[PDB]
């Protein structure tokens, strides 16, 4: 019964990279910024939106494992402000 | 068909359209389960329908009954299926069953519920003919000799 | 004896919740029927006078302590892992 | 039986984050920061107290929904004998929360996520489901709560646009009468601010917007 | 694992659990024979050594994994 | 029908319209349970109605009581339904049951 | 007694939100900031030293309601064989809060909340807690408009006398703001609005 | 001697605090009668000597132990859940 | 021969500051005597050797623990309510 | 008042420590006072620890 | 089990520290972008 | 590989759970195996506890 | 390698302080059980069995005082 | 240097585990080394624990 | 109706055979064990 714990544990690993793509769209949009949204339910919404759009299956192991982690966030944030500035 | 039909959840996303007619549906159910790809089972009260990718397998061991003892129970009750027979040696405890998910989990659950529910002496009388019986003692007054 | 199903094929699920709910329902009926069958093992007097039966029942008490505590802290670490993400 | 208690405490810890996402508290909170922003006051009226007044009406509407959870789960016949009926029992426990989500969410935005999750699940070869599923088939609980919270942001922004209108019509006529004189080097926001406060208290927007939202979920008598 | 440290005591002797029973079956038949009384004390006293060395080694091993699990957290 | 009827809320989302004439109701229930897809049961006090996708099954073992004695208890009580009978060997402890959840 | 140890704790952790929402602290804390915004100030004096004095003014008028709850709940008749007489008994302590709330809340709005006279029965505590706070925010806004008005006049008259001269490109905030606060200290407006705020609820 | 009441009182009150008042008083009375009931079982010196009665005495101290500790943790999560929204 | 006093006098408060001084001074004397009560219970060595007096001293310790712990958390939650309001 | 009938049976055994009926009766008293006192000790103990747990919970 | 639980004692914990590390980096990651966009 | 030479002494006492020399050597093994297992679990634990404190500090 | 510990030090410290008691009780059981009536042999093994009982408890109870102290250190690990 | 004269007195008891004078002196020795070792373990422990509390405060 | 009848039948089990003496006169044999001192062996007849 060890893999059942790993399924919720692969999800929470998968949501961190999912947060880094779509968070600076939640700063740019006029009906979604910090001027219109509070602090307590902000971080609840931004997590579960990325859980519904993640392309790979959640129970599987992510291909993130120790490749290059500090430059990967600046990759996904830089493409994120592109989706913000086009939208 | 005079029984209620149970279609699974994954086998209801496929679609079919056309003009159909029913006059012997037990032969129609066999043909459409092979052209479209499906598995079905009728247990005397209802018809369960799964798609083909839900067939599951199992292997179980019986410590104190045979397969031929269990197959008369399956034939007599009415759950014996000649499309998914039992593959195994005729007098052993191990076999291999595979089929629809409502058919497989019943046979295994009944097999592990018959072992948990579950030598004769005999007398022979021999009259001797060439020797006395019982141990004797011989008081030959030099030494107490015994012959068992 | 015992039973094993051979093919643990990944039955793909529409969301992860039904898998968790079947795991929760797969083990709640498990530990509930264990809690009778060791208590009734204690509650039957003929079961407890035999020394041979006693170390078997001694064994399942140590299993029952070890089972639920291995499931308890695993979810306790799981709630503690997910809240540190969701808090932010 | 004992690990059913483990499920209660594990349910207990993620509760206010469900209130952060699942309930209609997200509708009340957004329009009250907007009426702070539309009046131009920055810190006042001190939104720490504005969290409390927005929570108490939302619990006051959500209370008949959450009260049915107690009567469903304090039943003396929780323990069944089969593995699927007990999982059926928790489904029919969650249906009173679930159909409330069905009534107030958008149709196609929930419908987009099942099609989006299945092609994630199996692949592209799975055929898409159209609008016509809605009469018989129910979606999952994890494909609902994304589309619910975005839809309420749409409806809350519908409200937040509307009462922004009667204040900004004021904010242009003050900036024009100031330029009707030669008073160009003058901050017009400090003259618009008195007549900005009267238009909400003479209209008495507090005691009619608060009544307006409760009719959008429940009725009286 | 905990079954195997138990079963090593059930495998290491052949039929000692039956050897004590057939002995006391003979003891209850004629409890007045010197060769029958002397053989039983050599056979009765070995059993009490066996089961407390069955239950104490699993007892010291019971708290050891219990020490393992609490150091998860 | 002289009994109250309890239709579940999973079989309450389907709809119906049309001109119905009640002159033989127990046979009207037999045709409509099969044309729409439903399962029903009448215990003598009420009529329970489920949909066809709710039929569950179980196998239970009697240690020291035969099937033929339990089957004589069902004939004397009134719960014997010949539509969903009890599948099993006549002198054993194991059998197979399937039907409505009540 | 042991269960009452929970409720004593349950008051204390929820205490900084009921005083944030169920007393006249909201009116004191709101007028003390827009008087800064009337003078054209941003960070003077603070948001900290203004919240401190607003806490003590509300501590005057709220303590006697809070004081009777000790001696009422210290009494010896807490052993009762009946469930409902104790339910009456704890209801009889909170009526000091109820008469405070009904005095400053609107009767029409709490009947609306009652659907989802007052002498035979008091209305429920959750039925009027937003109605008190929603009436105070309107009245603090209403009293906030009033004292905004004389500072509008000094902003306008000096803007017209600079336009009376030819100097139209001149920021009048560097000149009005000296003239702004002398209107508030020759009036000594700080020491008098604090007087009548006490007199608005508690008589002299 | 035993007694049971079967039908729980239930109606529709749109009023909210009095249902919570019945929950508080219904818990306060049930924890006050039993604190006496465990005490006079222990101070009665006949019941403490009988081994038949001692099996009940271990039960009731556990039923008091798990109950108030359960209410302590649910309320703590209750008062902690409201803390996360207003603190911001 | 022991003694009790029966008069609990009342002096008028002129303010809230005059009120808080009685609750602190009335408690500081009480918290000094009971700790000095339990040491003289100990320092008399004939009191700690008798079985009947031990449960009396057992009771007086546990009341002292529960008393000062109950005044600490209330003042902690009291000043904690101050910090949040001043932060706002 | 249990300690009274504790303190009344030692004296007849003190004056006569060889009577067979009394020390048997004395043993039946003293083991029960042994059983009573730690019972009182164990019962105050649960009331302290669970009361300390509440302030441990809310701190 | 004494060797399997011990090697499993590290195996649960290291993947838990890694998942906490990747979420805190996203917070300082996007938080550095948030303050730089306000500039 | 310490558990290997632990698991090699159980079988000779299994065939003979009455040898005085074997159980004397076995107690010297098993108590020493008791000292090995919890020491290793507790020592990795400090290496676990202190790295989470850093990320708790830097968050 | 056949490894030795500090607890294996003290146990084998008992086995080198004594020299032949693991076998000196074996030659007198061969001797006394041969003729089970000799007074110079009955008292011979009673001086051998008795010292066998003190030595085996001394090598045993030393272990328990030397275990729990090392438990007390590891109890002071966290 | 207490552990030195611990490790020098066990061998005469190893060579003679029946001398009545020696094991009496040995028990007064060996229990005294037992009280010293855990005292040293407990006294460094508080000096670590209160040292851990300062970094616990300033973190 | 269901919650009263269930509890009133369980509480009756917590609320809840007669021996008898027969005298039979024999007709063809004495009663009790007899002894026959036939001086070859002490024979007893039960």
């Amino acid at each position: 019964f060890y893999a059942l714990y790993f399924e919720i544990h692969h999800l929470v690993a998968s949501a961190a990279l999912g947060f880094a793509r779509v968070a600076p769209i939640f700063f740019f949009l006029p009906f979604l910024n910090s001027g219109v949204l509070s602090g307590a339910p902000r971080n609840a919404i931004i997590i579960l939106v990325a859980l519904g759009v993640w392309p790979h299956a959640l129970n599987e192991a992510p291909p993130f494992l120790s490749v290059a982690m500090i430059p990967l966030v600046l990759q996904e944030a830089a493409v994120g402000v592109m989706l913000g500035c086009l939208l | 068909l005079k029984e209620p039909v149970i279609v699974s959840k994954m086998a209801a996303r496929k679609k079919i359209t056309g003009n159909f007619e029913f006059h012997d549906p037990n032969a129609l159910l066999e043909k459409l389960s092979l052209q479209l790809g499906l598995i079905w089972y009728f247990d005397g009260q209802a018809i369960y329908i799964y798609d083909a990718s839900e067939m599951r397998n199992a292997v179980v061991s019986l410590r104190n009954v045979s397969l031929n003892e269990f197959n008369n129970f399956l034939k007599r009750s009415g759950l014996y299926n000649k499309n998914y027979p039992l593959r195994g040696d005729n007098r052993k405890g191990t076999f291999y069953v595979s089929g629809p998910p409502v058919y497989v989990d019943m046979v295994v659950n009944a097999a592990t519920m018959m072992d948990k529910q579950n030598g004769r002496q005999k007398i022979g009388v021999m009259r001797l003919n060439n020797t006395f019986v019982g141990d004797r003692t011989y008081n030959l007054r030099d030494q107490k000799m015994v012959i068992p | 004896g015992q039973a094993v199903n051979i093919r643990s094929m990944e039955t793909d699920i529409v969301s992860l919740d039904d898998r968790l709910l079947q795991a929760f329902s797969g083990s709640a009926i498990a530990t509930a029927v264990d809690k009778q069958t060791i208590t009734n093992r204690i509650e039957d007097p003929n079961l407890v006078t035999d020394p041979k039966e006693l170390a078997i029942s001694q064994e399942m008490i140590s299993d029952y302590n070890l089972y639920v505590s291995m499931v308890s802290t695993l979810t306790r670490k799981g709630v503690g892992a997910v809240e540190t993400l969701l808090r932010s | 039986n004992d690990i059913s208690l483990i499920a209660l405490l594990a349910f207990s810890t993620l509760l206010p984050f469900i209130i952060a996402s699942g309930t209609c508290f997200v509708k009340f909170s957004i329009v009250f920061v907007m009426v702070r922003n539309a009046l131009g006051l920055q810190q006042i009226p001190s939104n720490m107290t504005l969290n409390g007044v927005a929570l108490l009406l939302s619990m006051f509407v959500m209370w008949p929904i959450m009260h049915d959870a107690y009567v469903y789960f304090e039943d003396e016949d929780v323990t069944f004998n089969d593995i699927s009926s007990l999982s059926k029992h928790v489904d029919e426990g969650l249906d009173g929360y679930r159909d409330y989500l069905i009534k107030y969410s958008d149709r196609e935005l929930v419908q987009f996520f099942e099609n989006a999750q299945l092609k994630r699940q199996y692949g592209e070869e799975t055929e898409t489901v159209k609008r016509d599923k809605d009469e018989i088939e129910k979606p999952s609980i994890f494909a609902l709560l994304p589309a619910y919270a975005l839809s309420e942001i749409k409806s809350a922004f519908k409200i937040g646009f509307y009462l922004y209108l009667p204040f900004v019509v004021v904010d242009l006529v003050v900036s024009s009468v100031l330029l009707a004189l030669g008073m160009m080097m003058m901050s017009p926001v400090t003259i618009s601010t008195p007549i900005k406060l009267v238009l909400f208290v003479a209209l008495d927007g507090w005691t009619l917007l608060s009544k307006g939202l409760i009719l959008q979920y429940m009725d009286i008598a | 694992y905990l079954d195997d440290v138990s079963a090593k005591f059930d495998t290491g002797v052949d039929n000692l659990q039956t050897q004590v029973t057939e002995a006391l079956d003979k003891l209850a038949a004629k409890p007045s024979d010197p060769a029958l009384l002397a053989a039983y004390q050599s056979k009765l006293s070995e059993y009490n050594l066996y089961r407390n060395a069955q239950s104490n080694t699993v007892k010291v091993f019971k708290d050891i994994d219990a020490a393992i699990i609490q150091n998860f957290r």
